[PDB]
This record gives structure tokens, C-alpha cells and sequence, in this order.
């Protein structure tokens, strides 16, 4: 399911 | 849940589909350059733990802040664009960002 590192990217990434 | 970047992106990234999240920051940099911050300037986190790192340079960010008139389901956001140093808390192996601590 979603790791903490995956959640950070989903929430804050915008490459 | 109308138009503007924050309304669109908070919804698309599943931050406001089931609540209106008060604040969220989007970083307009390649993900690997954000992950590179975990080996940059080590600083204390607000909570006194020391697994936080501050970026050597500023990065392009968009701050999304809920307006005082936003109520679920119609979340509304104020969009502010800024170039700031980011502070991230890092964990794991690979040692990677898991929380934002600030922007300075």
C-alpha cells in the first residue's frame, strides 16, 4: 500500500 | 473545487477528495533533486529531532492555503508561488524525504 516516501511524492512532487 | 492550480492539483493528487486539507506545498523541481536534500544541510526539526535537512539553494514552490470560506465539499484555496529553501525530514534506506518541516 502507500509507503511514507510514496505519499510525500504524491502530495508534494510536481516534476 | 473550482479552478486554479491549487484546487486542481489538491483534487487530482487525492488530497481533497474526502476532506479539505488546510495547507499543502507543491515543489516544482525534479524529484531526484528534492531527494538530494537528505544529504544537504542537517538541521534540527521543529520537534527537536535532528533528521531534518535544509536545501542548499531555493526551489520553486506553490503554497496552497485553504481560504476562510472553504467548507467540504467545496474546498477553496489561495495559491502563492515562491522560491524558498525547503526543510525535509528524511528516513529509511534509501534515506528519502518523508515529511515537509518548512520552507525558508
Amino acid at each position: 500500500k502507500e509507503t511514507a516516501a510514496a505519499k510525500f511524492e504524491r502530495q508534494h512532487g510536481d516534476s | 473545487s473550482s479552478s486554479n492550480y491549487c484546487n486542481q492539483m489538491m483534487k487530482s493528487r487525492n488530497l481533497t477528495k474526502d476532506r479539505c486539507k488546510p495547507v499543502n506545498t507543491f515543489v516544482h523541481e525534479s524529484l531526484a533533486d528534492v531527494q538530494a536534500v537528505c544529504s544537504q544541510k542537517n538541521v534540527a526539526c521543529k520537534n527537536g529531532q535532528t533528521n531534518c535537512y535544509q536545501s542548499y539553494s531555493t526551489m520553486s514552490i506553490t503554497d496552497c492555503r485553504e481560504t476562510g470560506s472553504s467548507k467540504y465539499p467545496n474546498c477553496a484555496y489561495k495559491t502563492t508561488q515562491a522560491n524558498k529553501h525547503i526543510i525535509v525530514a528524511c528516513e529509511g534506506n534509501p534515506y528519502v524525504p518523508v515529511h515537509f518541516d518548512a520552507s525558508v
